[PDB]
């Protein structure tokens, strides 16, 4: 390498200040590749569920994604992307990918990682959906985030005027609920609603919160799976969007929501392969050789750069359900 | 540039425990006159980057400052271990001291130190910085007739206005709040706020109207005054500006016999 700088890791640790701002700056001094960035960081935070954490690096300008091997170096991963436009402009972001058989009530007993999780989902919840999902659902999360950022007021603490006002004046309700929500109705009205839809919720602890905040968020938004637009055979060749989960495994959707066909869990993989997928044209293959099945279950992926996240994700389930280390690629 | 050699440092005995590293006393040789006599804060994880950066900012506000009532820095040895040198308070922390004397000391000496430490407090508003830890430990004693506030550094429940423990909101008219239990504790000679009751008990107490009673001899308007510092709405405090006007005919009054 021969800078030497900086990276700046937007993370989903809670630090008090600016959900923006939530990132660790990981000098020279440490590590050498990915695998390492993640260590540090998450034992920061005495994390106990590290197989869940993945590393993710995508230009701030387009929407593709770029999941980093554990084994590919720092410098050189620095030096295959970074160094084509100007170095201050590519986010890094470590998240939650790899869930467990059971990751809400597991967890529960992991602290650290629970209010990542949350952090994260909260965060997609409030970029994507949160305008045009059912606004009392946008009431019902918001405020039970009110409630577990605060938990040392008493339930009904809003029912104070200068504790709600403290609310809308300076921490802003924007970083509870959505644009929409705040500007269609008055603001004396506002504050009824918020007091109000907060008594279900007003006796909940933060784990509590956080749960009943899932519940809430789960028969409207996917966060317990991936899915991916593909192909499948190694000759004959059909259109499927794969879901990708703790759930069902590797599964198929047809289309939707008949009960997900059930492909291949993740302890019966063996190998994983990809490449340009020549022939040609800039697609990607991936290859499963599976436990008991002869021939391999090969995905065409519209884009190289698909195949190499649909590989990280099943590459990221194989070594968590099992217990290894080493990468199954 | 506040950059001291460390030969010109002797180190002394250790006088604080801070959460960086311990407070020393010791010895400062400034070509400047003789040997001064310094307090020096100093710093444990000086084997990292990032606690560094941090434990040196202090030094790089208390900059900013200069008061009659607020410890001067001295200086700063940027190397490690890392040590910000600054002035001695020789006469130690205030609880303590009122405490010792607390039949040798005039309700005017009272008033004074209350005096004297809103004017440090006004001082760092016209600054924007707010402390939020004014409480009697963190008073130091100069002299008899001088008081000085120390720190500056980032749970003190019995202390904080309601809306520290209820949203973390600290601001100017949470340190207001805080001063207040703090004239308290020196009125009181050194007695904490809500001895024998239970933090989550005082949040709630607070929360129904209820306050710290008026000390004994501590004299009405004084305790009038403490009580405006209490408004549970934020904006309803007075500015450290106006305490400063009212502790100071407050105690021409009590001064003019
Ligand atoms: C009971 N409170 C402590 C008393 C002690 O050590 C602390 C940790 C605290 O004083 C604010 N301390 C500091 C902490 C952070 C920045 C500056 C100081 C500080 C300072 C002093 C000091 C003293 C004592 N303590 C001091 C100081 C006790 C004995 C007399 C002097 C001091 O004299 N100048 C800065």
């Amino acid at each position: 390498g021969a800078m030497e700088r900086v990276l700046k890791v937007f993370h989903y640790f809670e630090n008090s200040s600016e959900p923006t701002t939530w990132a660790s700056i990981i000098r020279h001094g440490d590590a050498t590749d990915v695998r390492g960035i993640i260590q540090k960081i998450v034992d920061c935070h005495k994390v106990k569920n590290v197989a869940c954490y993945g590393l993710r690096l995508s230009h701030l300008q387009s929407e593709e994604v770029h999941w980093l091997h554990l084994d590919m170096g720092v410098s050189n991963v620095r030096e295959k992307f970074e160094l084509a436009h100007p170095p201050e402009e590519w986010k890094y972001e470590l998240r939650i990918r790899y869930l467990p058989k059971g990751f809400l009530n597991q967890f529960t007993e992991d602290k650290p990682t629970l209010n990542f999780f949350y952090q994260q989902v909260k965060n997609d919840y409030m970029l994507e959906i949160a305008d045009q999902v059912d606004q009392e659902i946008a009431l019902k999360l918001g405020c039970l985030e009110i409630r577990r950022s605060y938990g040392e007021m008493r339930g009904n603490a809003l029912e104070k005027k200068s504790n709600y006002e403290v609310l809308e004046k300076d921490v802003g309700l924007r970083r509870f609920f959505p644009k929409s929500l705040l500007d269609s109705v008055k603001a004396k009205t506002l504050r009824k609603l918020i007091q109000q839809t907060f008594r279900q919720f007003a006796n909940l602890n933060r784990e509590e919160s956080i749960l009943k905040f899932f519940e809430i968020l789960s028969p409207v938004y996917r966060f317990d799976k991936e899915c991916f637009k593909c192909a499948l055979g190694s000759s004959w060749i059909i259109s499927v969007e794969l879901a990708i989960g703790p759930e069902e495994g590797i599964s198929y959707l047809t289309d939707k929501g008949a009960n997900p066909t059930h492909l291949a869990d993740f302890n019966q993989v063996q190998t994983i392969q990809y490449s340009n997928s020549e022939d040609k044209d800039r697609k990607g293959m991936l290859q499963l050789k599976i436990a008991g099945a002869p021939e391999p279950l090969t995905v065409t992926a519209p884009s190289l750069t698909i195949a190499e996240n649909m590989a990280d994700l099943i590459d990221g389930y194989c070594r968590l359900v099992n217990g290894a280390t080493q990468s199954f690629i | 540039d506040y950059e001291i050699q460390r030969e010109r440092i002797e180190l002394g005995r250790c006088i604080g425990e801070g959460q960086f590293g311990d407070v020393h006393q010791g010895i400062y040789m400034s070509p400047e006159n003789p040997a001064l006599a310094v307090a020096i804060k100093t710093c444990k994880n000086c084997t990292s980057d990032s606690v560094r950066e941090k434990f040196l900012q202090e030094a790089l506000t208390m900059r900013q400052f200069d008061h009659p009532h607020i410890v001067k820095l001295i200086g700063v040895i940027t190397e490690n271990p890392v040590w910000i040198i600054m002035e001695l308070c020789t006469l130690g922390e205030l609880r303590s001291f009122l405490q010792v004397r607390k039949y040798s000391l005039d309700l005017a000496s009272l008033i004074l130190y209350a005096y004297q430490l809103s004017t440090a407090l006004a001082y760092l508003e016209s600054k924007r910085f707010v402390h939020r830890d004014i409480a009697a430990r963190n008073v130091l004693v100069s002299s008899n007739d001088c008081v000085k506030l120390g720190d500056f550094g980032l749970l003190p429940i019995k202390w904080m206005a309601p809306e520290s423990i209820n949203f973390r909101r600290f601001t100017s008219a949470s340190d207001v709040w805080m001063f207040g239990v703090c004239m308290w504790e020196i009125l009181m000679h050194g007695v904490k706020p809500f001895q024998g009751v239970k933090n989550n008990d005082v949040i709630g107490r607070i929360e129904n109207g209820e306050r710290l009673p008026m000390p004994p001899n501590c004299p009405p308007t004084l305790y009038s005054l403490m009580t405006k510092c209490w408004a549970y709405d934020p904006s309803r405090r007075p500015r450290f500006t106006e305490l400063k006007a009212q502790l100071s005919t407050i105690l021409e009054e009590e001064k003019l016999q």
